[PDB]
């Protein structure tokens, strides 16, 4: 397993250091590559280091600006990122590579979201979606930055028939999604349906009831 | 920087079917090609390395072949857990480069959307904004038109669609469309209608409400 | 003896570096890492001079190392062998130190003289040993470019 840390929101021009801690193997025998995925785009190769030799290789888009390094004593690899641009906004993965044993980026980290923005963090405004023999209800999570937000129904109890929609960017530049669930129209007046909205970035937890 | 043109952009095929993904290089990368499978919101998984070699633990239904410049990923019989985007890579020449990927979406029987319409909440219009939400629930295929009608007049450039991935159980998409406008614009008009059209429907289906 | 200094590089732009005392490896180098690529002292020697096959001997400058071909499991292998520097380089060198420089295209191969059909080879994957590859038409890189140094 490769575990990443260091991600989050940062001003344009700012600096951020990403870590890639390795468990179950020593990085000395491998190269550690860094691969980023811009929101809704493909994979782009950033850089790689051979800790042993100390050999480094960078993509032209990050050469000079980014510095890859490794501390074999901490079984950990780093990407120091400087002069950050909106373009550097992406999920950053690290992966191991060894030719001699057919480990061709066979392990990848969970990934860490790096958002480059001058926009202030903002908690969502949660608003209910009430229905006017199955019926639909939900809640609208509006005007939040950055991603991600998480929604659950009745504190994780209601799961089946749940649809949390991908967030769309708004003219304001604040994110917005809806979460919906189909339930029996009989149960509507007896049951309470609370969506639990959690926006870790702003430290905001909102419970909203979808009353008729 | 070697271009890795991957074809097609997206595909669909039924459980048990046979589909091949094709990846073409801007120049010869020899036998240094790998294939990766990425599930939404998860790290890519290795399948094929060195054009033809299968990585340990990968089902034998996954195989790959190459010809210096043209490379094919081929899957004989689709199983359940193959709702994935598939990337080709070259690692013989630096910088390492990826294809734009191919999304493969499991086919089912056509299903009509169950339409619903939610008016603006009582509390949202205190801040002076109003979001008219229209749900399209569990339908296939993804292709679907959603027209927003206000006093039998078509709206333009004030609604955003957002589609979920294919469902865990039944492989059906759902869609939310969000008509947004001011309290000033909302309190003017009376009727609010969401018109939906699909290959599972015989004609356009409208859901509606009045303030 | 006619001998020149140069760097080798495989068709996929992989340079050759020292990995410990008696092994070469081929990996992509960028900027000042490129400084670390090994300089060869290719000595032109006597042998079977066919259409495109010029016999040569590849040495490593000021290390007293030459690339030799020898058997291990009745299987010929590349290995860097220690040499007396006051003796070498030489005209009539032993067949284990001799490679045929084949200009098959506008690319350079290096076939073993003592072991026909066994060429200096590199892997697809970065930073793997340089070895002798038993095929020309396989899954290995047998074709190299050359960059002269003086």
């Amino acid at each position: 397993q490769l575990v990443e840390s260091g991600g989050g929101l940062v001003q344009p021009g700012g600096s951020l250091r990403l870590s890639c801690a390795a468990s179950g193997f020593t990085i000395n025998g491998y190269s550690i590559h860094w691969v980023r995925q811009a929101p809704g785009k493909g994979l782009e190769w950033v850089a790689r280091i051979w800790p042993y030799g100390g050999f480094t290789y960078y993509a032209d888009s990050v050469k000079g600006r980014f510095t890859i390094s490794a501390d074999t004593s901490k079984n950990t690899a780093y990407l120091q990122m400087n002069s950050l641009r909106a373009e550097d906004t992406a999920v950053y993965y690290c992966a191991r590579f060894n030719g001699y044993w057919n480990y061709i980026m066979d392990y990848w980290g969970q990934g860490t979201l790096v958002t480059v923005s001058s926009a202030s963090t903002k908690g969502p405004s949660v608003f209910p979606l009430a229905p006017s023999g199955t019926a639909a209800l939900g809640c609208l999570v509006k005007d939040y930055f950055p991603e991600p937000v998480t929604v659950s129904w009745n504190s994780g109890a209601l799961t089946s028939g749940v649809h949390t929609f991908p967030a769309v960017l708004q003219s304001s530049g604040l994110y917005s999604l809806s979460s919906v669930v189909t339930v029996p129209s009989s149960s509507l007046g007896t049951q309470t349906y609370i969506c639990n909205v959690n926006h870790k970035p702003s430290n905001t937890k909102v419970d909203k009831k979808a009353e008729p | 920087d070697i271009q890795m043109t991957q074809s097609p952009s997206s595909l669909s095929a039924s459980v048990g079917d046979r589909v091949t993904i094709t990846c073409r290089a801007s120049q010869d990368v020899s036998w240094g090609v790998a294939w990766y499978q990425q599930k939404p919101g998860k790290a890519p998984k290795l399948l094929i390395y060195s054009t033809a070699s299968l990585y340990s633990g990968v089902p034998s239904r996954f195989s790959g072949s190459g010809s210096g410049t043209d490379f094919t990923l081929t899957i004989s019989s689709l199983q359940p857990e193959d709702f994935a985007t598939y990337y080709c890579q070259q690692y013989s020449n630096f910088p390492i480069t990826f294809g734009q990927g191919t999304k493969v979406e499991i086919k089912r029987t056509v299903a009509a959307p169950s339409v619903f319409i939610f008016p603006p909440s009582d509390e949202q219009l205190k801040s002076g904004t109003a979001s008219v939400v229209c749900l399209l629930n569990n339908f296939y295929p993804r292709e679907a038109k959603v027209q927003w009608k206000v006093d039998n007049a078509l709206q333009s450039g004030n609604s955003q669609e957002s589609v979920t991935e294919q469902d865990s159980k039944d492989s059906t998409y759902s869609l939310s469309s969000t008509l947004t406008l001011s309290k000033a614009d909302y309190e003017k008009h009376k009727v609010y209608a969401c018109e939906v059209t699909h290959q599972g429907l015989s004609s356009p289906v409208t859901k509606s409400f009045n303030r | 003896v006619r001998s020149l200094n140069c760097t080798l590089r495989d068709s996929q732009q992989k340079s050759l570096v020292m990995s410990g005392p008696y092994e070469l490896k081929a990996l992509h180098l960028q900027g000042q890492d490129m400084e670390q690529q090994v300089v060869f002292s290719m000595s032109f020697v006597q042998g079977e001079e066919s259409n495109d096959k010029i016999p040569v001997a590849l040495g490593l400058k000021e290390k007293n190392l030459y690339l030799s071909c020898v058997l291990k499991d009745d299987k010929p292998t590349l290995q860097l062998e220690s040499v007396d520097p006051k003796n070498y380089p030489k005209k009539k060198m032993e067949k284990r130190f001799v490679f045929n420089k084949i200009e098959i295209n506008n690319k350079l191969e290096f076939e073993s003289a003592q072991f026909p059909n066994w060429y200096i080879s590199t892997s697809q994957a970065e930073n793997m040993p340089v070895f002798l590859g038993g095929t020309k038409g396989g899954q290995d890189i047998t074709d190299f470019t050359m960059q002269f140094v003086s």
